């Protein structure tokens, strides 16, 4: 449980922090796009072809 | 030895032209379908035929992957074929002859 | 070392779709394997979502397929795509069997007659499917075929009767085809993963039949990208019918409900039976016409032992090519004859068809590899 | 009888359009990765 | 670097390596570069440095396959070649 | 000349799996409008007069 | 399929007969019980249990 705490554990977070918080770029872009959500997609510029 | 006995010859080496796979390279022993008789035979030929044979089967399924022939000069002549397989696949056969008329005793 | 190749689950995917050393030179007649693992996935799909609205009760059989294609989201779509992923599912199977012939594929014993387990599984999932929207068709399809059991001498009327659940097609009849017709396609799936377990312990054949273990390649990337490229296509066949002509292959009849008192005029089946049905009405004997019927798709299981050539595949064979042909416009025949009354000239032909059918597999295209040996001289 | 008409004809539209793109760069992908094998060369040298 | 600094140094033992050092550096560098130049230069090296370093000349490169003897289990070059990036990255 | 926008648009976009796949769902959404806008109108440019929207208006109140 | 032909495999259908005519008879035995088959049955004196 605690072999993981020391300073390489932490160089490998660094180094991975960049690709993590891009696949939650992509896992949530994929999400608004694949539900249609219009909390999110009523800000963007060209889809907003809703008309309310 | 007549001019009849040319003539099934004659057909003969139309056959063979007509079967194609003298257009591939190959000859007609390497054409043949492998059961135990033809695997054993196969499997006693001399070092040379085999890589021989190992290699021509090589290059006509490389033709037959691109759908593609070997230029007319290199097609295997119907006079030039040479049964490379047969004296070995006699001798496995007759073996396998005697051991059946051995089991029928 | 590599977790694709020592996990227990891992193993037998990358075993089977990733390392599997292919034949570097295998066509596109070997494409229909992986299309009919589609067919059969995109119709159980299509078929599970068709059930969560079908009713399997004459009062409303035909009226909850109605309810479908007009009243449920997107149900027209999903129906046709079932009606004729059915066809494309015979497309694929025909073209299947086909290259088996051609390149002498049916070698692999184990193999091949699982294959021909899973065409006649296949036949009556289609045709209990076809009973269930319960249109003219639907019944009298229903009807002209189970009375053929009737013909088996001592029990015949006893094993209708107990098929039918009464005295005819009727609400018994329908329910039990939908409960067959569902269990089926699962019962089938798994015969197709023991139809690829006997198949991997050789490896594919190839169009030359000369063996390929010299050369070989991965499955991955080579195939998957073949498959994909493939699938591809036969969703464009499929889509071309359901968006342009969802029609087309199916008969008018069975877009009017069932009744057992007026008959159509002609009684035809899809497409992919009418060869069959053609052999059936040129019989005049009924018994002999069922065994002919049957006889039709089980001759498939004798093609190994009627194997004379020395030669695997037929592409260095020419005048068995010319009779593989002759098989084929046959069944073209035979299609043709099916969906014909029987009437002047059609009956001489569908004779003629029917005899030629049995004759070419049975007797001409074994003698052809015979004399093909005699001109190699062996 | 097909209220389903205009609709499934918009669809066979885009159907017919995205295969029209689709087909052309998958094939591509497929000759993509065959060029490997479509260009190979072979050559034989046995010990004389 | 410090397997590296290990093997600069103890390469550069005798006078044959040593005046090997000389004349191949004075064709290829014009200049004999001096052993504390080396230590200054695998000094700044660090883990940065690596990861860009491989990247620009490893990650998603065409390599150059070479093989001999009973090599029935090399990978085809698709796959090397796909062995050269990861798709979590 | 700079290199060519192929290959800015790998070593930017593609090089990285992840920024590839946020470039293919970024694309897809933008695709999904720009295609079914376009391809909708060809629809109705084909069928004109003929669909209700087309009509609509003459039955207002 | 001329293997099979000589003393030996004679012998060996000859020592299998007495066998495979006991499964012939538990085989129709057992259609005959299976199935109720009256045809048979009614033959038999303690099964005589029909009062047709
Ligand atoms: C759509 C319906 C397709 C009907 C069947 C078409 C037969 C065919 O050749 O398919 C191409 C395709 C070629 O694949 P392949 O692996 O390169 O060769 C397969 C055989 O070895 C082929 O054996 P082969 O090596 O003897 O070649 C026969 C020849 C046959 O070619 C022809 O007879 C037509 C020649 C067209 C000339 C242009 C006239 C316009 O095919 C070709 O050489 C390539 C044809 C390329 C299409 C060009 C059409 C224009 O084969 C198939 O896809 C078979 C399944 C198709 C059924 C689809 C029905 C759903
Ligand atoms: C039910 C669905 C059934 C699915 C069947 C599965 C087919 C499959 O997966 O095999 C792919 C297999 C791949 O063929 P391949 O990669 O070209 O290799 C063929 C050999 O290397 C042979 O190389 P090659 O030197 O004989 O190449 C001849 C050339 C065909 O020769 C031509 O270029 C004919 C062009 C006619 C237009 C004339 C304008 C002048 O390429 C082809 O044979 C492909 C025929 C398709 C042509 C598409 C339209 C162009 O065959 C195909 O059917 C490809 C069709 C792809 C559709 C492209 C539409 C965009
Ligand atoms: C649909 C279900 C989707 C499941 C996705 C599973 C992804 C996954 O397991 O991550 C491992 C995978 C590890 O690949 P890697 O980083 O290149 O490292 C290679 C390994 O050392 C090991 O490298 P390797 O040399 O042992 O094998 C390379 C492997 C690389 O591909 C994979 O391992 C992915 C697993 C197969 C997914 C199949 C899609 C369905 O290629 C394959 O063997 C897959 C061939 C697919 C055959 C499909 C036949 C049809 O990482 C990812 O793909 C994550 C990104 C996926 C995008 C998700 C969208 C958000
Ligand atoms: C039982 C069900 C009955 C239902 C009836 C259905 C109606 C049938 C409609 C006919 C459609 C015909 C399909 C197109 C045929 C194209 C043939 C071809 O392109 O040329 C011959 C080809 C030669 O290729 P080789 O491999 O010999 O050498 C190649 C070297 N470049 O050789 C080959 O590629 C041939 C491979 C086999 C193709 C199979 C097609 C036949 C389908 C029905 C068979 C049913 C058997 C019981
Ligand atoms: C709940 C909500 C969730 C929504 C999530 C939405 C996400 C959308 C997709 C994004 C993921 C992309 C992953 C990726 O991009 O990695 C897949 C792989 C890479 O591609 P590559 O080899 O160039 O390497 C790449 C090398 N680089 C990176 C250096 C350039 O992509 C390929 O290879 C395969 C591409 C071929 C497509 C066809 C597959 C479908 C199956 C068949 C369809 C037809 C019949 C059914
Ligand atoms: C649900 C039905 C079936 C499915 C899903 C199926 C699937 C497959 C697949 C995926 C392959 C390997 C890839 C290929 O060869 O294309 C294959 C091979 C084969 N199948 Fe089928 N099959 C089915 C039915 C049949 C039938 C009806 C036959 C013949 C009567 C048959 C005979 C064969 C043979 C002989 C091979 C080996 C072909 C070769 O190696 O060249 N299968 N099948
Ligand atoms: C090999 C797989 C299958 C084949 C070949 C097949 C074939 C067919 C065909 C040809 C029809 C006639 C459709 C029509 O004329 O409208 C049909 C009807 C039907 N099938 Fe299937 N089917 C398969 C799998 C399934 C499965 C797995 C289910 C259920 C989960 C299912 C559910 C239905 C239903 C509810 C109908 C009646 C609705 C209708 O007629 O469209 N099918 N089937
Ligand atoms: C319920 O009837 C279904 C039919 C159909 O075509 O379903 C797809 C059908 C319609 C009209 C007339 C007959 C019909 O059924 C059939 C069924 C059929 O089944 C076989 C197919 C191949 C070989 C043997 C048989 C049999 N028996 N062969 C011919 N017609
Ligand atoms: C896992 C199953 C999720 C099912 C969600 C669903 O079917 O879609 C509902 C909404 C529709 O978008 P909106 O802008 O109308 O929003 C209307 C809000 N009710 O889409 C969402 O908002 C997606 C939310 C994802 C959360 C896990
Ligand atoms: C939801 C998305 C899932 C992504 C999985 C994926 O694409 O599989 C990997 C391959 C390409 O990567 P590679 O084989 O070069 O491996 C790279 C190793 N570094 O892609 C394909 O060609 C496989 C076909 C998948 C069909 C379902
Ligand atoms: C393979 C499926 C066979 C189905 C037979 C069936 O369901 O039972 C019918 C008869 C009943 O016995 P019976 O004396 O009334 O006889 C009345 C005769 N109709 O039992 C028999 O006679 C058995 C015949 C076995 C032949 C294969």
């Amino acid at each position: 449980l605690t072999r993981f705490l020391g300073p390489r554990y932490r160089q490998l977070a660094r180094n991975w922090v960049p690709t993590a918080s891009l696949w939650g770029a992509v896992g949530a872009v994929g999400l608004v796009w694949a539900t249609d959500w219009r909390l999110i997609l009523d800000w963007v510029p060209y889809i907003n072809g809703k008309f309310k | 030895v007549s001019a009849s006995s040319r003539w099934l010859e004659g057909i003969r080496k139309w056959y063979y032209n007509a079967a194609g796979f003298n257009k591939l390279g190959l000859m007609r022993d390497d054409t043949i379908h492998e059961n135990d008789d033809v695997k054993e035979a196969i499997r006693r030929l001399p070092e040379n035929l085999y890589n021989d044979r190992v290699f021509r089967i090589k290059r006509a399924l490389d033709l037959s992957m691109r759908q593609q022939i070997l230029p007319k000069e290199q097609w295997t002549k119907y006079e030039e074929d040479k049964s490379y397989l047969e004296p070995y696949l006699k001798e496995v056969i007759r073996e396998r002859k005697e051991r059946e008329e051995w089991a029928k005793k | 070392t590599n977790i694709r190749k020592s996990h227990p689950l891992m193993k037998i995917v990358n075993n089977a779709f990733i390392d599997l050393p292919a034949p570097s030179n295998i066509s596109s007649w070997w494409n229909f394997g992986s299309l009919l693992g589609i067919c059969l996935i995109l119709q159980i799909l299509t078929g599970l979502f068709l059930a969560m609205h079908y009713t399997s009760d004459t009062t409303t059989a035909f009226s909850s397929v109605t309810h479908i294609c007009r009243d449920v989201n997107y149900g027209w779509i999903i129906r046709y795509m079932h009606a004729n992923g059915a066809s494309m599912f015979f497309i694929c199977l025909y073209m299947h069997v086909g290259r088996g012939l051609y390149y002498g594929s049916y070698t692999f014993l184990e193999t091949w007659n699982i294959g021909v387990i899973l065409l006649l599984t296949v036949m009556a999932t289609a045709f209990m499917g076809y009973v269930l929207p319960w249109g003219q068709m639907s019944f009298w399809g229903a009807t002209v075929i189970t009375n053929l059991l009737s013909a088996i001498p001592y029990i015949g009327t006893n094993l209708v009767e107990w098929i039918w659940g009464g005295f005819s097609v009727d609400k018994a009849t329908l329910t039990r085809f939908f409960a067959f017709h569902f269990i089926l396609p699962f019962i089938i799936m798994a015969i197709a993963m023991v139809h690829l377990l006997f198949l991997h312990e050789t490896g594919s054949n190839n169009p030359t039949g000369i063996s390929s273990d010299v050369d070989k390649i991965p499955f991955h990337p080579y195939y998957t990208i073949k498959d994909i490229l493939g699938a591809l296509l036969l969703i464009l066949a499929l889509m071309l019918l359901v968006l342009f002509a969802p029609d087309l292959l199916g008969d008018p009849d069975n877009y009017t409900p069932a009744n057992p008192l007026n008959t159509p005029p002609h009684i035809k089946p899809e497409w992919y039976f009418l060869f069959a049905y053609a052999i059936l009405r040129s019989i005049p004997n009924k018994l002999g016409g069922v065994l002919a019927l049957a006889f039709s798709i089980l001759i498939l299981a004798l093609i190994p032992l009627l194997h004379t050539s020395k030669q695997r595949s037929m592409m260095f064979r020419p005048l068995s090519q010319c009779l593989f042909w002759a098989l084929v416009a046959d069944l073209l025949t035979l299609t043709w004859i099916g969906g014909q009354p029987v009437e002047h000239p059609y009956i001489t032909i569908g004779q003629l068809a029917s005899v030629l059918y049995f004759l070419l597999i049975l007797v001409l295209m074994p003698t052809a590899g015979t004399i093909e040996n005699k001109l190699l001289k062996w | 009888a097909e209220p389903e008409h205009d609709h499934r004809k918009r669809m066979g539209l885009k159907m017919l359009l995205m295969m029209g793109l689709l087909l052309p760069l998958v094939y591509a992908m497929k000759r993509h990765k065959w060029s490997v094998l479509k260009s190979r060369k072979l050559a034989y040298r046995p010990p004389k | 670097k410090n397997l590296l600094r290990n093997a600069l140094v103890s390469h550069l033992d005798g006078t044959t390596p040593v005046c090997e050092d000389i004349g191949r550096s004075l064709l290829t560098y014009g200049r004999r570069i001096p052993l504390a130049e080396w230590e200054s230069r695998i000094a700044e090296v660090d883990a940065r440095v690596v990861r860009e370093v491989c990247s620009k000349y490893f990650y998603d490169q065409c390599p150059a396959v070479a093989g001999f003897g009973p090599i029935e289990q090399l990978p085809d070059y698709n796959r090397i070649r796909s062995g050269m990036f990861w798709l979590r990255f | 000349v700079a290199p060519t926008l192929t290959a800015r648009l790998y070593s930017l976009l593609f090089r990285r799996t992840s920024t590839f796949a946020l470039t293919i769902v970024v694309g897809a959404l933008f695709f999904e409008r720009a295609f079914d806008q376009g391809a909708d109108a060809i629809y109705e440019h084909i069928n004109e007069g003929k669909l209700w929207k087309h009509i609509k208006h003459k039955y207002e109140n």
